[PDB]
């Protein structure tokens, strides 16, 4: 579950800079 | 001082080891890879750099086998090579005798940075051009450097000649074969590399060159960050959130995740208003999510941003003439031969 964990962290970061 | 003599094998020669003596041995570099010495040849009196690394001896050295195949004006040349001992006895050390080059692009750009000045466009044109020229060369052999960064770009302030170095992370990319994704230096990693893609091409070097070009214009790295996500956030903050097919081009495993859609920041607002449009244009066609959409090194050399270099009356700010920029070979032009019409000015061929 590497891409699943990676994507969540990215989405989280992108929701904050939105 | 003391004189050291070894039987060294010519790098680009027909494998005929000969005697080599040198003096003035001093360390000019230390790293986890090994040690780098400076030395002066007893024969010609020329300065060389000696990259001393360890070797398992059970297997062939990848860096060496690549360097022996390279002969280009913008790649640091392999003079000789030999084997010896050193720290940690009972092991074999590989010694690469290379052309000594005083400066690096990084240290030079760092000067103007702490001096709060801007690196003149003519040097941005000169350095970037010679880089792609080196990239065009090794790509024709299917060899990918994979560690393109300003630190690995050596400079001679007098002649303004660039020579690519450090092929320790270089690898001949075979189509349809797995590749390490934890390669490349941060700040200059391609987006597909950050996404963990193992099917990447040599176009990762083009992305790195794009980061270098941007850093030279901006005075600071364009995509800073400790982790992969950190860097990716910086990239997305400029290029905008990549489309689904752009994600497919990089890593298909991230195609269906629904990332927040962030508006791209205009390239003109990225750099200083003093920045030439051609530089901005070159950069936009360099930094692309889709690897195939990125310009080829040979294509980059023919960009209009380098038109000033093809002017007959061009001169270095120190008065000297520009280096050989038009001495393209056939192997070098193997990518796209009709480009010679642009790359080689009429006052060069005739
Ligand atoms: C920056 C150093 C310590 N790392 C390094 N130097 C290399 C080669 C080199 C080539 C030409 C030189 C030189 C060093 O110092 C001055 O001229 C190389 O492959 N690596 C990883």
């Amino acid at each position: 579950v590497e891409p699943q964990k990676f994507a969540e962290e990215l989405i989280h970061r992108l929701e904050a800079v939105q | 001082s003391k004189v050291t003599t070894v039987v060294a094998t010519p790098g680009q020669g027909p494998d005929r080891p000969q005697e080599v003596s040198y003096t003035d041995t001093k360390v000019i570099g230390n790293g986890s890879f090994g040690v780098v010495y400076q030395a002066k040849l007893c024969d010609s009196g020329e300065l060389v750099a000696i990259k001393k690394v360890l070797q398992d001896k059970r297997f062939k050295n990848r860096e060496l086998q690549i360097m022996r195949k390279l002969d280009h004006c913008n790649i640091v040349r392999l003079r000789y090579f030999f084997y010896s001992s050193g720290e940690k006895k009972d092991e074999v050390y590989l010694n690469l005798v290379l052309d000594y080059v005083p400066e690096t692009v990084y240290r030079v750009a760092r000067h103007y940075s702490r001096a709060k000045q801007t690196l003149p466009v003519i040097y941005v044109k000169l350095y970037m051009y010679q880089l792609f020229r080196s990239l065009a060369y090794i790509h024709s052999f299917g060899i990918c450097h994979r560690d393109i960064k300003p630190q690995n770009l050596l400079l001679d302030p007098d002649t303004a000649v660039l020579k690519l170095c450090d092929f320790g992370s270089a690898k001949q990319l075979v189509r349809g074969e797995p590749n390490v994704s934890y390669i490349c230096s941060r700040y200059y990693r391609a987006p597909e590399l950050i996404f963990g893609a193992t099917d990447y091409t040599s176009s990762i070097d083009v992305w790195s060159a794009g980061c270098v070009l941007a850093e030279l214009l901006l005075g600071q790295p364009i995509f800073p960050g400790d982790s992969g996500v950190d860097q990716l956030v910086e990239i997305i903050k400029v290029l905008g959130t990549p489309t689904r097919e752009q994600i497919r081009e990089m890593n298909p495993n991230y195609t269906e995740f629904k990332f927040p859609q962030i508006k791209a920041h205009p390239w003109t607002k990225v750099f200083r208003p003093r920045t030439p449009p051609e530089a901005i244009a070159l950069c936009s066609r360099l930094l692309e999510y889709t690897p195939t959409a990125r310009l080829t090194p040979l294509e980059a050399c023919a960009h209009s941003f380098f038109d000033e270099l093809r002017d007959p009356n061009v001169k270095l700010p120190n008065g000297r003439d520009t280096p050989a920029l038009f001495n393209f070979t056939t192997q070098e032009l193997s990518s796209n031969p009709p480009l010679a019409t642009i790359l080689i000015p009429p006052h060069a061929r005739i």
